[PDB]
């Protein structure tokens, strides 16, 4: 017990602080016996070390991160492998809260997604007794105000996985490459957090109809979209991710994007036909003072052609419209006020009809 | 809101964060923008709309990055654009090799502006001459709230501006500019 | 001329900019000319050369 | 626990080394070298390095201080290799995909054959061929092949995304092919697969942008390594893409790219193979009309019907009747194909 | 898995409102159950905590 | 110290060993710039004093083009079988490290090494990858590559008009190029690999067909009347598909039936017409 | 000055780049306070 505690002692000296990473480039064996190994530092220089140190040699593989120390240039440490920044930037921690009874007007829709999410996530044996597989990929398209941020915030609020975000334009980068990066670490984070979802917006601005395009723009463009066709379906598929994306027009997209595995659902977003916008704007209509005297079904039906959005902004300025003269509740003729505010009307001397 | 966040809590409301101003030239709208910013009592930015288009792809965006950053970290700050036309006016797509990149950085604006975990505390103030070929997409409300237009002083608008103009002068006891606006029917204030 | 201008100046039109420097002179030849013979005549700046 | 502090107390004192390539030997003890990383030097060997084993080219360890040369070593191990050399898990053999078989059979002479049987090619006196390409519409199961292929070597097989090449650098990207054709040089049957030339394939263009010049160069490099000065020997070459249209001639011309296979939609009986493909294991009556399902199946991929069968689940796993329906098939098959009303422009001419 | 405002068995269309209910798509509305709970006081708070209380530079330090 | 000249080079000329086995008969149908390049390098090593004494001031370098497989290298692979002066293959485009001039650098060890050695020959293969006309920009690249091309050119010039260097170069775009490389000093000898015509047809067709068995019921000249706009390169491809094609027939003799096939499979990808255009 | 990365647990064990040099498991010094050095921060280092 002595010589154990004078041995750690000496440990605890010689490994310190400070160290030098590098990567592990390759493993030998040379014989006169055992492993070894040769390494690249962050300085550009390559060492080979005949003696691997405070590490393991089956622990160890081809491309590794780890301690090293400065002037032995011995490994003294494993490390955890790390991301680009802009992938750690990615990651959500806030866990925002939205409900599905505060979304409305897509029952049918919301019932296609949770099918296509939610219960793979849960009961797996379901789709197993059965047993074939689970979707792949679902998709929002539609009219830009129909709200398809709704869903995702919201389905990430309720759910417990890794929910990952993602932009179109952020894929993007300056240099030419750094999409493949960026999307191959992001998808190997998910596999790092195994439950795992991800969601693209925005998807038209990386996904476009190639043709004979000439100097810039595209020819890298294309490239990242291609490492995220294939570093999303094909060669060695997984189960550990779903894919959410969403857009607003369609027909800019690849066929290889919406084949059938890439992209497996899609999900269209018509507009409140009467009832999704009445009851939007009563949904909304729920923070706000009411007087109890208000039709939302004669608000709906002089709402015409709105969408979610609209009908939450009316919502918004018959508040600040009464608040013009310091009423408390409201009016049906304040709702009447802001949709006209909301329409923009344009001039006067409209007098010669009727 | 800003000011007195007190009657927006007592009735449960939200302010309309996003404002577009329009009508024709000379007319009070950049006037408007500095007196705003005289009392802003906050992080104002300006934001000259064509200093985004770049020479290569992406920087732009990386610009709207770091601004959206500024903001955030800057709490209670302004944004100002103007004559955001040059950044994502249409999707011209009709033999697609014309714009695209300051397409792709309107499209960052989208998100940054709106989308996945809202800004919180920020205020949009643009302002274009000809807010009619724009992308419906800033057109959707949340984003571009309110549409605040300046038109041409019928008569007496030209008037209070001579009131205006005419007062940070030296002129003699004699004044009147009833007579004055009564002779031009139709001018700005500018030409005031 | 300025196409490669402000973005790095070529090192070229810049000489150009010192051969106008000197041709803004004066000589009025008094027996010494200058030739110049080249195809791609629409792009150089001899509008201030004329 | 006391021997392996004792194995750490031998493991402190060794100090690591310096990597590098003999350039020439100088004379019995003068050898010029280069460090990887820059400049070059004048060393000696200690005395018994077996210098006839050293030569112009050869990668050799030196001493930090004494700056000599200790341990010469083999090839080196080009990291954007490893991740494609030992990276694919297994698959099911070709026996599971179907439909396409003359075509499964065709890659069969270019591939399997040569290297098993080169005696034939020999007799009648005819060099086989050098590179295969696979084109078609996405989803015709073009990856699903190479991981079919694939999936008997296991070992000497290389795949490439055709897109991870490109970098910050001005070379870097080059050398990397150089290296990979390299490695596939060291090991002697090697098959490479490339996907989606597309990105990298490019035709050409009248000076447009530097970065294309950095992705045309590092073309050149593959047209160069492909035919160039240095023939190849049991080097297979598989290229897929979608469009070949929009590739270089000279990549196109025969020599480099030896066949051009042609991938389609199944026909009605490929579509019946498939559909029994899928409907294996699933947990069904004995009620199935694959042929009905079939003749409302108009021109669906393998991944199509896949579809199919996913969203029959799907509809079962609707009223939670575990077993499967025949007409939850017909619905999936009216809702599949009602989803391909955003497909245009699928086919592409050859070439 | 059902409703409780018509007890009309659902099983995966089924709503999850905040009172902890679940309903289907005819009664997922709050105004079609007598939600109690007081959406405009959660109102009052959120807003609250999203507003940042602006200060004109005013007798700041010392 | 002064080494050898000879050391600091990091790159061999073509190797004791490695000729790449290309009689120079083995090119079929290619007498006219096979010759005329032979005469174009070899020749000035034989007759001099006629250049002195009429003037014909034989060109440093040459420059071969044509469509991408005329025999392009075909020919520069078969003459460094059958000639003893020093060769050095270069590729494209390998001096394009991340450094400040390594490319340049590498140019100077490598005329530094053809000048040090013997009377060679320097091909360099596909030098469109760097010999562009557009511009010099600035992001990372057209320094280093364009002060390459300077570095190329500078000590290009200069040899001595008296040192035994033959350099040759070769694509397939003789468009997107720099004239300054267009100048007589640099580069004189101008060289196409043109498609075949009937007779070279003929030729390459019995060069290829004399190494297969090719039973006798097979008439040549009844394929070699399609002219289709062949490249030399395809007839290996025909060759090369009827005899895989009698193997895959479990035969060790060709018909026609291969050869049909043949043009069935190569040729094919040809017709696309609208009758009433005409 | 540098660049920080992440921590570790139970200890700062600080992972940094410098800027183009090298990246380096290094610690603060004890004139500061283990709570403001939170990821991607800009900070300066002793150059010994
Ligand atoms: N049915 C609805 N209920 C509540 N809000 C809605 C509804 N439809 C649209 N919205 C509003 O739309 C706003 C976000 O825009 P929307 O989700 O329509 O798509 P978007 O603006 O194009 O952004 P994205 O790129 O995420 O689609 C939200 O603030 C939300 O209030
Ligand atoms: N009502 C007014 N009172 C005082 N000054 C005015 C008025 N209208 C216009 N002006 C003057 O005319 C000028 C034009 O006003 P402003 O800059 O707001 O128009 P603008 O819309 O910004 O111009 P543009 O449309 O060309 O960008 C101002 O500098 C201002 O001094
Ligand atoms: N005269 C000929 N006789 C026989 N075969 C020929 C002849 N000319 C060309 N070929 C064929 O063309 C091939 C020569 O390679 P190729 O001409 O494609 O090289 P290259 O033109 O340098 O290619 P690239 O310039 O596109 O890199 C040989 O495999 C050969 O079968
Ligand atoms: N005959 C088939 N049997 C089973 N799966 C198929 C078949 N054809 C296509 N698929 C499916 O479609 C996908 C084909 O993708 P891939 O070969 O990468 O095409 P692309 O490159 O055009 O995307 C595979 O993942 C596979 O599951
Ligand atoms: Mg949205
Ligand atoms: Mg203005
Ligand atoms: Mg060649």
């Amino acid at each position: 017990k002595d010589k154990i505690k004078e041995n750690s002692e000496k440990i605890k000296v010689n490994k310190t602080l400070p160290y030098l990473v590098s990567n592990v480039i390759e493993l030998l064996d040379v014989d006169p016996k055992g492993k070894c190994a040769v390494i690249k530092t962050s300085t550009r220089q390559t060492y080979f070390l005949p003696v691997i140190g405070l590490v393991d040699a089956e622990k160890l593989k081809p491309g590794d991160l780890v301690g090293v120390n400065k002037d032995s240039y011995l490994i003294l440490e494993t490390l955890p492998t790390e991301y680009d920044s802009r992938v750690k930037a990615m990651e959500v921690d806030e866990r925002p809260t939205e409900q599905y009874s505060d979304i409305g007007g897509l029952d049918k829709q919301i019932q296609e997604l949770v099918e296509a999410i939610v219960l793979p996530m849960n009961h797996k044996e379901k789709f197993e007794n059965l047993g074939i597989q689970p979707p792949k990929g679902v998709l929002m398209y539609g009219p830009p105000g129909t709200g398809k941020t709704l869903l995702a915030r919201a389905c990430a609020a309720q759910t417990k996985a890794t929910f990952l975000k993602l932009a179109g334009p952020q894929l993007v980068q300056m240099f030419i490459g750094d999409g493949a990066k960026l999307v191959r670490d992001a998808f190997a984070l998910a596999k790092e957090k195994a439950p795992s979802i991800i969601f693209i917006d925005e998807l038209d601005a990386i996904g476009t109809k190639r043709f004979d395009s000439e100097k810039a723009g595209d020819r890298e463009v294309q490239r990242t979209m291609l490492e995220l066709l294939n570093q999303l379906d094909g060669f060695q598929p997984n189960t550990q991710v779903k894919v959410i994306a969403a857009t607003n027009r369609v027909d800019i997209l690849d066929p290889a994007l919406l084949r059938s595995g890439r992209l497996d659902r899609k999900i269209e977003f018509p507009m409140p036909n009467e009832e999704a916008r009445a009851r939007i704007m009563q949904i909304h209509s729920r923070k706000m003072n009411v007087s109890p005297d208000v039709n939302y079904e004669e608000l709906a039906r002089c709402t015409d052609d709105f969408n979610g959005a609209q009908c939450k902004a009316v919502c918004v300025e018959a508040g600040m419209i009464a608040l013009r003269r310091g009423a408390t509740e409201l009016t049906h003729e304040d709702y009447m006020e802001g949709i006209l505010e909301v329409q923009a009307k344009k001039k006067a001397n409209l007098q010669y009809y009727a | 809101p800003l000011l007195h966040p007190e009657r927006f809590v007592n009735l449960g409301i939200e302010p309309p964060k996003g404002v577009l101003l329009f009508g024709p030239p000379g007319t009070g709208k950049t006037l408007c923008a500095r007196a705003v910013a005289n009392r802003t009592d906050a992080c104002f930015i300006r934001v000259i709309g064509s200093e985004l288009v770049q020479k290569y792809v992406g920087e732009g965006a990386r610009m709207v990055r770091e601004l959206f950053e500024m903001a955030r970290t800057k709490k209670a700050c302004l944004i100002f654009f103007d004559e955001i036309d040059a950044i994502g006016g249409a999707r011209f797509d009709d033999g697609a090799g014309g714009d695209n990149e300051v397409q792709r950085t309107m499209l960052e604006l989208i998100n940054q502006l709106d989308g996945f975990d809202p800004r919180g505390n920020i205020k949009v103030l643009m302002a274009t001459n000809r807010p009619d070929t724009l992308d419906p997409a800033l057109m959707r409300p949340g984003r571009l709230d309110r549409k605040i237009e300046f038109s041409l002083p019928d008569l007496e608008g030209r008037t209070h501006i001579f009131k205006i103009h005419a007062r940070s002068m030296s002129v003699e006891r004699d004044i009147r500019f009833e007579l004055l606006a009564r002779l031009c029917p139709n001018s700005t204030g500018a030409e005031i | 001329r300025l196409e490669g201008g402000s973005g790095g100046d070529s090192e070229v039109q810049r000489t150009m900019l010192e051969l106008l420097n000197q041709l803004d002179g004066f000589e009025a030849t008094k027996n010494i000319k200058v030739i110049m013979a080249t195809n791609r005549i629409d792009i150089l700046d001899s509008a201030l050369l004329r | 626990q006391y021997e392996k502090s004792e194995n750490d107390l031998k493991a402190l004192q060794s100090v690591g080394q310096i990597v590098g390539e003999v350039l020439k030997q100088l004379t019995e003890e003068k050898f010029i070298v280069k460090a990887t990383n820059g400049p070059r030097y004048v060393v000696g060997c200690r005395r018994q390095l077996d210098k006839s084993k050293l030569k112009p080219g050869t990668r050799v360890a030196l001493d930090m201080t004494t700056l000599t040369i200790m341990r010469y070593l083999p090839r080196e191990v080009d990291p954007l290799v490893y991740n494609m050399s030992h990276e694919d898990p297994g698959n099911v053999s070709y026996s599971e995909i179907g439909g396409l078989s003359e075509q499964i059979r065709e890659l069969r002479e270019v591939i399997e054959l040569p290297l098993t049987n080169p005696e034939l090619f020999q007799r009648v006196g005819i060099i086989p061929p050098k590179g295969c390409l696979l084109y078609g519409p996405p989803g015709t199961g073009k990856t699903l092949l190479a991981r079919a292929v694939a999936s008997q070597l296991d070992c000497n097989f290389l795949k490439v995304v055709s897109s991870s090449i490109v970098d910050k650098y001005i070379g870097e990207s080059a050398r990397l092919i150089r290296e990979m054709f390299n490695y596939a040089r060291d090991h002697q049957p090697c098959i490479i697969f490339m996907d989606e030339i597309d990105a990298i394939g490019g035709r050409r263009f009248s000076e447009g942008t530097s970065a294309d010049r950095e992705i045309q160069r590092t073309l050149m490099e593959l047209l160069n390594q492909m035919d160039g000065f240095d023939t190849l020997h049991r080097v297979k070459m598989i290229m897929a893409t979608n469009r070949p249209d929009t590739l270089d001639p000279a990549l196109l011309r025969p020599g480099r790219l030896d066949r051009k296979i042609h991938i389609d939609l199944p026909n009605e009986q490929a579509r019946l193979d498939i559909l029994k493909i899928h409907a294996g294991p699933i947990t069904k009556h004995g009620e199935i009309d694959y042929e009905a399902i079939v003749k409302l199946s108009d021109g669906f991929n393998g991944a199509d019907l896949r579809n199919v069968c996913t969203e029959a689940g799907m509809f079962a796993i609707r009223a939670d009747h575990d077993f499967v329906v025949q007409e939850d098939f017909m619905k999936a098959v009216r809702k599949v194909a009602d989803s391909k009303k955003l497909e245009s422009k699928l086919d592409y001419k050859p070439v | 898995n059902r409703c409780f405002m018509c007890r009309k068995k659902v099983g995966l269309t089924g709503f999850d409102c905040r009172c902890g209910n679940l309903f289907c798509g005819l009664h997922r509305y709050s105004d079609k159950h007598n939600c109690p709970y007081d959406y405009k006081a959660e109102a009052a708070a959120k807003i609250r905590k999203e507003n940042p209380v602006v200060v004109a530079e005013k007798i700041q330090r010392i | 110290d002064v080494l050898p000249p000879e050391a600091d080079s990091s790159i061999m000329m073509l190797t004791s060993d490695q000729k790449p086995d290309v009689m120079y008969a083995d090119i079929g149908g290619m007498d006219i710039q096979k010759q005329e390049v032979r005469e174009a390098v070899e020749l000035p090593l034989t007759h001099f004093e006629l250049y002195k004494q009429i003037g014909i001031d034989p060109p440093r370098g040459v420059l071969m083009y044509g469509p991408p497989g005329c025999g392009k290298t075909m020919l520069a692979k078969a003459v460094a079988h059958h000639t003893t002066a020093a060769f050095i293959r270069v590729v494209g485009s390998e001096f394009v490290q991340k450094y400040l001039g390594e490319g340049p650098r590498m140019v100077r060890d490598v005329f530094r090494l053809a000048k040090e050695n013997a009377p060679a020959i320097i091909f360099i293969d596909e030098i469109d990858a760097i010999a562009t006309k557009r511009f010099d920009a600035q992001t990372g690249a057209d320094r280093e590559v364009q002060r390459i091309l300077l570095e190329l050119l500078n000590q290009m010039d200069g040899f001595d008009q008296n040192v035994n260097v033959k350099v040759i170069m070769a694509t397939n775009r003789a468009d997107t190029l720099d004239p300054a490389l267009l100048r007589p000093g640099r580069l004189d000898r101008k060289i196409e690999f043109p498609l075949p015509d009937r007779r070279q047809k003929r030729l390459i067709f019995s060069t290829i067909t004399s190494k297969m068995n090719l039973s006798e019921e097979v008439d040549l000249e009844d394929y070699v009347a399609r002219p289709d706009k062949i490249s030399g390169a395809d007839i290996n491809s025909i060759c090369q598909e009827s005899g895989m094609l009698a193997v895959r027939e479990n035969r060790y003799i060709v018909l026609a039936k291969d050869f049909e096939k043949a043009y069935k499979t190569v040729i094919k990808k040809d017709e696309q017409e609208h009758e009433f255009y005409k | 000055c540098t660049k920080i990365i992440n921590a570790d647990s139970e200890d700062p064990k600080y992972i940094i780049n410098v800027k183009q040099f090298a990246k380096f498991v290094v610690d603060l010094s004890d004139q500061v306070a283990p709570t403001d050095i939170e990821e991607g921060m800009r900070v300066g280092v002793d150059r010994n």
